[PDB]
């Protein structure tokens, strides 16, 4: 019998992953402040690892590596990119970004602003989108709050029918090992509404994340296209396939990512050990080249992958710590 | 502080006072006349917690035997450990108390008292650093009782800043002298609450079920339940009287054990259960020792464990084991049963282990639980009492020796807030 | 030359100083009797180990320590041990009523009976100092005696000597080896009263210590004698640059000058490499880049917690045995480069050195083997920081309730005592995360 | 990269590596409040003794 306790409420993921555990018989639920726990699924805000892997008997895993809040915020994520060797400022693979402070790096972002405006090309970015240096600035003024800004992709992939625009998911389990393992389903949160070049201002067309979509559901069901009909598409239409031209992309920039971290997050020699369950969000631009977007360290899946998903976390990050009585893709670290 | 002063009073106390020194006197290589012929340093090291040392060279237990008839301490001096107690230390009186808690509180041990404490006095002046005090009594007779709970209210004023540890057999219907025992027991529960630091609920009921369902034994005598309770006795001092990696005294076994002054009541546990005469061959495994020791069925409190939760508890393994073997199976038994352990208090099971062995035997388990489970003891005592007390029945046995209802009243009403007390922690 | 105190307060106090003066006596070529016959001025002298050592006209080496206990029999062992003639009679005291594992009763009841004679037993050993630098403290946070009369000690020395330097061996609770469930109390209760008085603090955690005694040395349930000696070894390595030649870490003033910047914020972390097994048939010898790589690894630490996630705010690698700095240079250099080493921004990104070319001693029969080189790191890092959010939650558990409190109180002590020693490791918490964060 | 300080004995050395640059109470209080604990002591104990007097 291993012992576990749940401290986050909202999560849906685990939820799902405490309830299936309870299904084997073999896992019993204490109560949140019950110190001896084989299994803690934490709090997303300042979770005590101080407190972890101190329980004598007990060997002890989190679902949170601590440290990978660097990968996982908008302003971490640019510092982490720019500062590493692995990465660098050459990095191809995301796009131009800069870091603002309002009471930092504004004169480097204006001086490349301007050097864009030498013949003027293509010019407009994201912090939301504007086309101009002033009215960007000026907003993140507004907030009293740090924020990104971001050369924003004016030439995406657009979806026919419908000239639509589009983000991938991929979810990716990082376990106690530090194997790093790609969920073999992804999802693409689909805009609903003709990519417009001229308008800025209208919001349901150039971003493309479930909530903010509320002519939603049109196309495919609440706007979630799964791999095998955005693969059919690219054959179809382009005469490629989805790992071809777009997933050797994205399987390089997760292992990238993650490999990167690894000194300054692995659980490899400490006294408690960790996993993690990450949502690169990827942009693809009309070349067939993928930026990635952002990581998201507490992600939510998709409703219809919910089962098999939970069922994986468990079975490679769960019981292969605590062993009772593929649907990833393992890349090689 | 090194020296414990012993005090049994009444006739179970005698008896099973009796018998703990037969135990540990065998324990230290200590005979009947005094005289060391064991082969162990173990044994020598802390002697001085319970005897005297005389220039002889003999050992002497630093031991008063009261009671308020001659007839149990003729038996303790005609015994066979019988000639090896400072003859001095013997304070009998005559008339006996008839049962009756009032007789021995208040007007036949009125009588004797003073001539106890003398003897108190000259034992406790030639100590080097007195730790306090145990007493075995009973809760259900006259003299252990209501004597016995006198003594304590006297030996603290006295001795204020020393520790007052108890032996106390709850009495049982199963196995009973007389009607009034649930008076007696609690009029002496109400003088245990305020006047001991810990005292060990060694409770009829259990020694009689165990003998029977346990031990089958078809029909238990006093001498079968005597045969648990020095068991039980030898292993909960096992860390006062030996050298070990833990060093105890009564005053650490206090801090340790009780965290609110008024729940001092410990349910004590042995494992393995046996019988004197027909004893096992096969040897127990740590396993098995550390699942029979948890064991409802190896406590000496009638009390269920799971109707309630653990405070604290120190548990002591006797015998040649692997101590590493001992802390895996403690830590597993916690952590798969760990909603019957506060969480509240960090680190509340502490164990330890001693290799000198209880004779006949070559591991034991000893166990000491303050559990809120013990309300389930007080409760019982608390409806047998109230049956009889509603109807005023039996009470002319103690107006007649001066006391009046308001008492009962009052002893009854604390027991009861002592109930609701342990409640109170079983459920935060 | 300056002089260095020893106390020695409690069991723990005075195991650890037991192993640690024999260390020493090995170390400098002491015998049991306090005979050093390679010390050729008798009855005198300025050497490096008169820190820690003052001489008889008949040329006995005797320690300058003072062991107190509010119990006989931990130090009865001393004075019939093996190494009994060495002390004073004087310099080994002895209550009779322990504390009973709890604070109150060794800061105020049994303490306040007793710390005038060991002031006045201190003072005798002063008086003997030419020009005494301060003191070198050992005891445990857990114990009554180590936590409650510690704290006292500290106040009057302060009081006393208020130029002296007081540094710090304190061993923090751990529930392998524990003797009492009211620990967590007894350290926060110590920690806040003696904050204000100690310059440099080395804490050691039981846990990591058993760990390493049954990981590195396979000893299965590890003893305080498998603890003590390992122990001694770091304090040794701690210690050694006051009792030999050298230029790092001379004086006490050293210690707080190149380890603590901000005054609070004054517990570094040791760490300690190789640990190796005496039983270990076959042992091919750790090179100066191994033992220093080491030296980041968690499993190595006094105190388990992660450097990774903090700041570190000074560094000192301490060599003993077949070292030079070029090889030191070069380990440091490939180091960097694959570890997570943050300094806060107000101090340097660096690394002072001590090597001294004798290897460690080892206790014949003990349970190390002779090892080629050794190192300890003492780091400042905020990382330390974990062991106090441990100990103060384990605190807050227990007081939610009042659990014990009754205890503290009736030895004189008020409630309003823990809520205060609380609140001040509360801002320590704080502290820390503003210096790491 | 930079050493400085290095300093040369028979029995050893030390030196300096940087990698990178920067960017009481008194006698009569303590014996106060000693008393007032042994005080509440005293008094907790003649309360007792008052108890058992009745
Ligand atoms: N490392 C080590 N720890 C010890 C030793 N002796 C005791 N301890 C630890 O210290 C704590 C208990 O404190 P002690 O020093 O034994 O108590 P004390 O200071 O003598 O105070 P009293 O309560 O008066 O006995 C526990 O956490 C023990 O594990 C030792 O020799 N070595
Ligand atoms: N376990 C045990 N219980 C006893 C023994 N002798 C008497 N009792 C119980 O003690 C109670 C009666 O008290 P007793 O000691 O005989 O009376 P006293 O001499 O007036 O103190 C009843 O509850 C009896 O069951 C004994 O030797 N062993
Ligand atoms: C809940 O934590 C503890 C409980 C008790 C003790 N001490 C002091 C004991 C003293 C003793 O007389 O018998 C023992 C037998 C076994 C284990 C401990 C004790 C210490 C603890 O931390
Ligand atoms: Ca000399
Ligand atoms: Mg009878
Ligand atoms: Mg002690």
């Amino acid at each position: 019998m291993y012992t576990f306790v749940v401290r986050d409420e909202n999560s849906s993921v685990y939820a799902e992953v405490s309830r299936l555990l309870l299904a084997t018989g073999q896992w019993k639920r204490l109560r949140k402040d019950n110190p001896r726990f084989n299994l803690m699924l934490g709090e997303r805000n300042r979770l005590p690892f101080g407190r972890l892997g101190h329980e004598p008997g007990l060997v002890q895993l989190v679902n949170y590596y601590r440290g990978a809040d660097k990968l996982c915020r908008k302003a971490s994520l640019v510092k982490l990119i720019k500062t590493s060797p692995e990465l660098s400022e050459s990095c191809t693979w995301f796009p131009e970004s800069y870091v603002i402070y309002p009471t930092d790096e504004r004169e480097v972002f204006l001086a490349a602003y301007n050097r864009r405006r030498e013949g003027r090309e293509g010019n407009v970015w994201i912090a939301l989108i504007s086309s101009e240096a002033s009215e960007l600035l000026d907003f993140i003024d507004e907030q009293g709050q740090v924020h990104v800004i971001q050369k924003y992709l004016e030439k995406p992939l657009l979806l026919e029918p419908g000239h639509r625009k589009f983000d991938i998911r991929s979810w990716v389990l990082v376990d106690h090992l530090y194997n790093i393992y790609l969920y073999r389903e992804g999802v693409l949160r689909t805009s609903s509404e003709p990519y417009n070049s001229a308008n800025f201002q209208d919001k349901t067309c150039h971003l493309t994340n479930h909530c903010i979509q509320k002519n939603y559901g049109r196309y495919e069901e609440g706007n979630e296209m799964f791999f095998e009909e955005f693969n059919q598409y690219l054959m179809d239409a382009l005469n490629t396939t989805l790992e071809n031209s777009i997933l050797l992309q994205i399987k390089h920039i997760i292992r990238s990512c993650l490999m990167c971290i690894e000194p300054a997050i692995s659980t490899k020699h400490l006294h408690y050990q960790s996993f993690q369950l990450f949502g690169f969000d990827f942009m693809v631009d009309e070349e067939l080249k993928v930026w990635l977007i952002e990581v998201n360290g507490a992600p939510a899946c998709a409703q219809k992958l919910y089962a098999e998903l939970c069922q994986g976390i468990v079975d490679v990050a769960i019981s292969s710590v605590f062993p009772l009585a593929s649907i990833f893709i393992k890349l090689h670290h | 502080m090194r020296e414990i002063v012993h005090i049994q009073a009444g006739q179970c106390g005698n008896q099973i006072g009796a018998k703990f020194w037969e135990v540990i006197s065998d324990e230290h290589g200590i005979d009947p006349t005094g005289s060391y012929h064991g082969d162990s340093d173990l044994q020598l090291e802390r002697i001085n917690v319970y005897y005297n040392e005389a220039t002889g060279n003999k050992y002497v237990p630093r031991a008063i035997l009261v009671d308020l008839e001659p007839g149990t301490m003729d038996s303790v001096r005609s015994g066979p450990f019988g000639q090896i107690f400072r003859p001095d230390n013997f304070v009998f009186g005559q008339s006996g108390a008839g049962n009756n808690w009032a007789k021995g509180h208040y007007t036949e041990g009125a009588e004797l008292v003073d001539s106890v404490l003398d003897v108190v006095r000259k034992e406790s002046e030639s100590c080097d650093c007195l730790q306090g005090f145990q007493l075995t009594h009973s809760l259900g007779g006259g003299t252990g009782s209501g004597m016995g709970t006198l003594l304590i209210s006297k030996i603290r004023e006295e001795y204020p800043d020393r520790i007052m540890n108890t032996f106390s057999v709850m009495p049982s219907p199963k196995v009973s002298d007389t009607v009034v025992e649930p008076y007696n027991a609690t009029l002496s529960v109400h003088q245990l609450v305020e006047n001991t630091d810990e005292t060990y609920c060694i409770d009829n009921e259990a020694l009689y079920d165990i003998c029977f369902r346990t031990l089958k034994l078809t029909t238990p005598t006093y001498g079968d339940l005597n045969h648990l309770v020095s068991a039980t006795m030898s292993g909960v001092t096992t860390c006062l009287r030996f050298p070990g990696q833990l060093n105890a005294d009564l005053r650490k076994l206090a801090v340790n054990m009780v965290p609110f002054p008024r729940l001092h009541f410990f349910m004590p546990g042995f494992a393995p259960l046996t019988s004197r005469g027909s004893q096992q061959y096969r040897a127990l495994t740590v396993p098995e020792l550390t699942q029979q020791m948890f064991d409802s069925k190896n406590m000496m409190a009638a009390c269920d464990p799971r109707h309630g939760r653990y405070l604290t508890v120190a548990a002591i393994f006797r015998g040649r084991m692997s101590m590493k073997e001992v802390d895996e199976q403690m830590l597993n038994v916690q952590n798969k049963n760990s909603s019957y352990f506060v969480e509240w208090i960090p680190n509340n099971v502490k164990t330890a282990v001693c290799d000198i062995p209880p004779r006949g035997l070559k591991m034991s388990a000893t166990f000491i639980g303050n559990s809120t489970a013990i309300q389930e003891l007080f409760k019982r005592i608390s409806e047998q009492f109230t049956a009889m007390f509603r109807r005023k029945a039996f009470l002319h046995w103690y107006t007649g020796e001066g006391m009046d209802e308001m008492e009962f009243t009052e002893a009854e009403s604390n027991m009861n807030d002592l109930v609701s007390e342990y409640q109170q922690y079983q459920d935060a | 030359m300056r002089e260095c105190i020893s106390i020695h307060v409690g069991q723990a106090g005075v195991q650890i100083g037991n192993a640690c003066w024999e260390l020493y006596c090995l170390e400098h070529g002491i015998q049991p009797d306090g005979q050093m016959p390679s010390d050729k001025t008798i009855g005198g002298g300025d050497d490096s180990f008169n820190t820690f050592f003052s001489e008889t006209g008949a040329g006995k080496h005797v320690p300058r320590a003072v062991f107190v206990d509010l119990e006989p029999t931990v130090i009865d062992e001393v004075r019939t041990g093996t190494y009994r003639q060495l002390f004073h009679p004087e310099q080994l005291i002895t209550g009779k009523e322990d504390a009973a594992n709890n604070y109150a009763r060794g800061h105020y009841t049994i303490g306040k009976e007793i710390i005038d004679l060991v002031l006045d037993r201190i003072r005798k050993l002063a008086d003997q100092c030419t020009g005494l630098q301060g003191f070198l403290v050992f005891h445990s946070f857990g114990g009554g005696t180590g936590s409650g009369f510690t704290s006292l000690l500290m106040e009057r020395l302060s009081v006393d000597y208020g130029k002296k330097s007081k540094l710090e061996f304190s061993i923090y609770p751990a529930p392998q080896v524990s003797t009492a469930v009211v620990e967590p109390y007894n350290s926060i209760l110590t920690t806040h009263t003696t904050l204000e008085h100690s310059d440099c603090a080395f804490m050691v955690d039981n846990e990591a210590i058993y760990d390493i005694c049954r990981r590195n040395l396979d000893i299965e349930r590890p003893t305080y004698t498998n603890l003590n000696r390992l122990i001694s070894q770091i304090v040794s390595s701690i210690t050694a640059s006051l009792r030999f030649d050298g230029a790092l870490n001379v004086d006490l003033t050293e210690f707080q000058t190149n380890l603590v910047p901000y005054p609070r914020i004054h517990f570094p972390l040791a760490t300690y490499a190789p640990v190796i097994s005496a039983e270990k048939a076959y042992h091919e010898q750790l090179s100066v880049a191994e033992i220093t790589n080491a030296c980041f690894e968690p499993a190595n630490q006094m105190v388990k917690c992660d450097p990774r996630h903090g700041k570190y705010m000074a560094c000192c690698l301490l060599y003993r045995g077949d070292v030079v700095p070029k090889d030191v240079n070069a380990a440091i250099a490939t180091i960097k480069t694959k570890r997570s080493i943050q300094f806060v921004d107000w101090c340097p990104t660096g690394f002072k050195v001590g090597i001294n070319y004798q290897p460690p001693t080892v206790v014949p029969g003990g349970d190390l083997a002779k090892v080629q080189r050794a190192v300890c790191m003492l780091s400042n890092t905020t990382a330390i920081a974990e062991a106090w959010a441990r100990l103060d939650h384990k605190f807050d558990l227990m007081y939610a309730k009042r659990a014990f409190v009754h205890w503290y109180v009736g030895e004189g002590m008020e409630e309003g005592e823990f809520s205060e020693a609380r609140e001040d490791m509360a801002a320590l918490e704080k502290d820390y995360e503003e210096v790491g964060v | 990269m930079e050493v400085i300080e290095l300093n040369k004995c028979t029995s050893g050395q030390s030196f300096e590596v940087i990698l990178k640059p920067p960017s009481d109470p008194s006698l009569e209080e303590i014996q106060k409040k000693l008393e007032a604990a042994e005080e509440r002591r005293k008094y907790q104990e003649a309360e007792l003794l008052k108890h058992l007097a009745e």
